[PDB]
């Protein structure tokens, strides 16, 4: 779909308003946040997969939050 | 470019809601005012509305009993009055001013309503 | 009554050896040039047209299927045939179904099948572009006079509309009174519309990156099409069912228009029904006031009372505006105009309406002041009937100093290096900056293009502790500044 | 509230007949002053607005006035044509909205 | 800040245009065409390094 | 803006007749101007092409003129066989597209 | 030498293919302009087509109406009308000129394909 690839990162922006600035601003974090509260098994599988992998703890967390982002954009 | 709805007679305590249609030029650059002269008496002032922005200001005369309203889809202005009694039997005008605060040159003005009040 | 009360107000104050000033105009925003001795005047970009389109590609939001046809062949005797597979309209896809006596042929196996359908398009969305030399930039300079303007909406009389195109570098308007202002303006360096392309959908349009819409995943004409049937990715557009390898089917996909406006959510909307006028975008002019000077500086001072007809108003920016009468003799002459302490002995505040005058004795005048922080009273007319205003301005320095630093960091966020452009008097340092900017930027747009304002954040936090749990001081500072500054792009990013 | 007009003028061909209309400073003076003339079952129409301002078409005949807190039109070339009533508009402060003039007949010897 | 490439560009007649190449710098430079009284200015920008 | 010509002409044999092509700078002015010399019920003859230029072959009788956003066709002696619809070409650079004259018709007298 | 093809009798709404061959030198080295003259009236440029490299450029009034193609194997220069109107009747002619956007002499043309909507 082409709503997969919007005009986000284009350095186009100007002080003008853009199409759905305010709106799409959150939506990302929103559905990422409904998608580990209704999938609470692979939160708590990608903590213990970065606690295995991470040495130290900015390890750990780094790859807790990307597994965690990438795991509802991949679907 | 001012059209304002057809006569309509009316009864004691009922509701008017005359129509003025604008033009595209003028609901988004202009403000709007309704002046209602009763049959054979001098011009009144009920209130005012910019389309665009709304928030009409009303005439401490007619404040709590006349309703602006703007119709940004199809640019039509819209003056609702409550209560209606014989002193609200008169024409109503509608009329262009240039929307700033201290400019009420009615450039344009409407053909005009008129409104029938009786007990029949 | 157009500058004041606009809340992207900028103020640009003294000119260079040479008379002239660097102002960058925003279609929003406004600028409000002061020098002395010169009359103040407000600059505002109201128009972009760009003209003389070239439709570069036709992409198809909604199609539907007819003509459906399908053909098959036995397992092992190779791929069916369709003619309509000949045609190009027709979007076909091959598969494989279970074939045996009770379907109807020779042999037990996987047959051969084609479906196709002839692909119509219903609706279109336009990507059109256009050649830097054809755009438009309408700027209007008023004379911050205050006089009051005629009625309008400032679109004639008062406020001199000047046309900046590439064809002519040198711009110039005569305002009556005033002389004449010369702008110089840039329109080749502003949007950059060699990358940009002008995507129309349905009454609506947008200001769209060109890769961006090159790559988008629809079907598509040319663009120098003129038959508008031969869709190039059909594919992207249909779906082909074979759910249990059984027989195949093709259905259309729905009409795409919503998800294209999700698409959409960065880009910028413009009009392109009558005429491709967009309202986004910046100018970098150079103003010269060579030939600009004070109207009205031949007059006297009034001797007369002037009423407050309107109260003094605070500004979005700082400064008052109050609305006086004159009901004196000598109709043209100059108002006596101050802004002292309440001793009237020190003069605290600078008059932003240079030499207010009254024309005639019945129209209002419009006076713009700037005050000081704190008590200030405003002084007009001669001491028979002398009105003295007191004003209370509730601010700080240190708290303008921080909000104008704050005001310049965001529009180093939105102009990248032209904001150095912004008000320099052809300096040394700004030279220096500007040229850092622009390699800085260079390698921050390299390095950030088509990412997300959450993904800024996530880099610049890392970044940041990258640069805290450093043990070399200078790549820790380099990194946290780094860090620091792609934190605060990500936060003002996105609108 | 306060702003009044003659009820009625009289007047002869090729005689200027004023119409002042006064008020108070926040009324009149403090504000512009417009001024209709309203043929019998017709909208109103613009004279003069702002102060001493003729919009384009309305001839010359028709001059505005404003004085300290009153102002008057002046009809210059009196025809029969121009009988009618006649009103001044002006935004008054203290009321905050806008006050018509009671209006003016013009009576004129024409018939 | 740039060189003209058609050489000593010359009006062999009045109606006859004529079409000059040069080769302006990188980055912002300005084509300047006849003499004060009617002089015309040409922004250009060339996009190179 | 587009290109105009008077719709006839008239004339004298042995006399000089010239025709005004009136365009705006977009069309004329800014580029070359043509005139064809079209007779009834033939294929027009390109008869002056960029500006006062005769293609070989053409008596020298014809002579072009261009001025800053008109331009004329001169004829040097006229006869019968000058009696013939006259048009000028331009490109138009707003209209994107080739612009013709309109026609003009030379009526040599002596019938 | 720009031979055109025969005159054509069409109806309303139909639609006429008018053919102009022409030599080899100036198929590879020039263009080909398509002009309409309708019955007492001036000449029309309807648009042209440098053969060699195709893409045809169409006047306004025809954009989306005609359309001009080029042959190369046979050397020959296509123009096809669509939804033909008695507004439409006229001579056709296809005429020669340089490859070069500046320069629009026709030094040589053909001799002209009518197209009538009535009976001959
Ligand atoms: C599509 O089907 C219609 C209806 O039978 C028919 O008239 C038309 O010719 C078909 N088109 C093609 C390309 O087969």
């Amino acid at each position: 779909s082409v709503a997969l690839v919007p005009h986000v990162g284009m350095g186009l922006e100007t002080r003008t308003e853009t199409w759905m600035s305010s709106e799409g601003a959150w939506k990302h974090a929103q559905r990422i946040e409904t998608w580990v509260l209704r999938h609470p098994g692979f939160t708590i599988m990608a903590a213990i997969l970065a606690y295995t992998i991470g040495t130290t703890y900015f390890q750990r967390v780094l790859i807790f939050i990307l597994l965690t982002a990438v795991a509802p954009s991949m679907t | 470019q001012l059209v304002e709805s057809g006569a309509e007679v009316k009864k004691p305590g009922s509701s008017v809601k005359v129509s003025c249609k604008a033009s595209g030029g003028t609901f988004n650059n202009y403000a709007i005012s309704w002046v209602r002269q009763a049959p054979g008496q001098g011009l009144e002032w009920m209130g005012g509305i910019i389309p665009i922005f709304g928030g009409a200001n009303y005439a401490q005369k007619f404040q709590g009993r006349v309703t602006i309203t703007a119709d940004r889809s199809t640019s039509t202005v819209y003056m609702e009055l409550s209560g209606l009694r014989s002193e609200d039997t008169a024409v109503y005008y509608c009329a262009r001013r240039p929307q700033s605060i201290f400019d009420w040159n009615f450039d344009l003005w409407g053909r005009g309503t008129l409104v029938t009040v009786s007990s029949a | 009554m157009r500058c004041i009360g606009i809340s992207n107000r900028d103020f640009v104050e003294g000119v260079s050896g040479g008379s002239w000033v660097d102002i960058v105009l925003e279609h929003g925003s406004c600028v409000t040039t002061m020098a002395k001795n010169k009359p103040t005047l407000d600059f505002e970009l109201i128009k972009t047209e760009a003209k003389h389109p070239a439709t570069l590609r036709k992409y198809c939001i909604e199609a539907k299927l007819t003509n459906t046809t399908t053909a098959s062949r036995c397992p092992t005797q190779g791929e069916p045939s369709l003619n309509e597979e000949q045609d190009k309209r027709f979007v076909c896809k091959h598969s494989m179904v279970d074939r045996g006596w009770g379907n109807g042929c020779g042999l037990f196996g996987k047959g051969g099948i084609v479906t196709c359908a002839m692909f119509t398009c219903k609706k279109n969305m336009e990507g059109k572009i256009v050649q830097p030399e054809n755009l438009e930039y309408t700027i209007v300079i008023t004379p911050h006079s205050g006089e009051e303007n005629a009625v309008g909406n400032d679109t004639g009389k008062h406020g001199k509309e000047i046309k900046v195109t590439p064809q002519s570098s040198i711009t110039e308007a005569e305002l009556t009174g005033y002389g004449t202002v010369t702008m110089e303006c840039s329109p080749r360096t502003g949007l950059d519309f060699n990358e940009m392309v002008l995507l129309q959908m349905e009454n609506k349009a947008w200001l769209v990156h060109r890769q961006w819409f090159l790559d988008l995943p629809l079907p598509w004409l040319p663009g120098a099409d003129t038959q508008g049937s031969n869709w190039i990715q059909k594919e992207t557009l249909v779906t082909f069912k074979n759910p249990h390898a059984k027989k195949q089917d093709v259905v259309v996909l729905g009409s795409q228009e919503g998800a294209m406006h999700t698409a959409l959510t960065g880009a910028t909307e413009i009009q392109m029904s009558s005429g491709n006028l967009l309202f986004t975008g910046h100018l970098k002019c150079r103003l010269r006031m060579d030939k600009l000077q004070l109207k009205g500086m031949s007059y006297s001072m009034c001797t007369g009372k002037f009423k407050v007809v309107k109260e003094i108003a605070e500004t979005q920016h700082g400064t008052i505006v109050i609305r006086v009468q004159y009901e004196g003799d000598g109709s043209p002459c100059k108002i006596p105009f101050e802004i002292m302490d309440l001793e009237k002995r020190h003069v605290l505040g600078r008059l932003i309406t240079v030499n207010p005058i009254v024309t005639e004795k019945d129209s209002p005048v419009n006076i713009e002041a700037e005050p000081p922080f704190g008590d200030s009273y405003i002084i007009i007319g001669v001491e028979p009937g002398q009105l003295k205003l007191s004003w209370f301005k509730k601010g700080s320095s240190i708290g303008q100093m921080f909000e104008t630093t704050m005001r310049g960091a965001k529009r180093m966020a939105i102009l990248g290096d032209t904001a150095w452009d912004f008000g320099s008097l052809g300096g040394v340092f700004t030279s220096i900056g500007k040229a850092l900017h622009q390699v800085f930027g260079a390698i921050y747009g390299a390095a950030f293009s088509g990412v997300s304002w959450t993904m800024k954040i996530l880099i610049g936090v890392v970044i940041t502790w990258i640069g805290m749990n450093s043990r070399s001081t200078s790549l820790s500072v380099s990194l946290v500044l780094v860090g620091v500054v792609t934190l605060y792009l990500g936060v003002m990013v996105q609108a | 509230s306060v702003l009044t007009q003659p009820p009625s003028a009289s007047g002869t061909p090729g005689q200027r007949v004023t119409i002042s209309c006064s008020g108070s400073s926040s009324n009149v003076g403090s504000n512009y002053v417009y001024w209709y003339q309203q043929l019998p079952g017709t909208a109103p129409k613009l004279l003069i607005y702002r102060n001493n301002r003729r919009p384009s078409g309305v001839p010359d005949r028709f001059s505005g006035s404003k004085s300290g807190t009153s102002a008057s039109l002046a009809i210059s070339g009196l025809r029969s044509e121009d009988e009618a009533d006649y009103y001044c508009a002006t935004w008054d402060d203290s009321l905050s909205g806008l006050v018509f003039g009671g209006g003016t007949k013009l009576t004129v010897l024409g018939q």
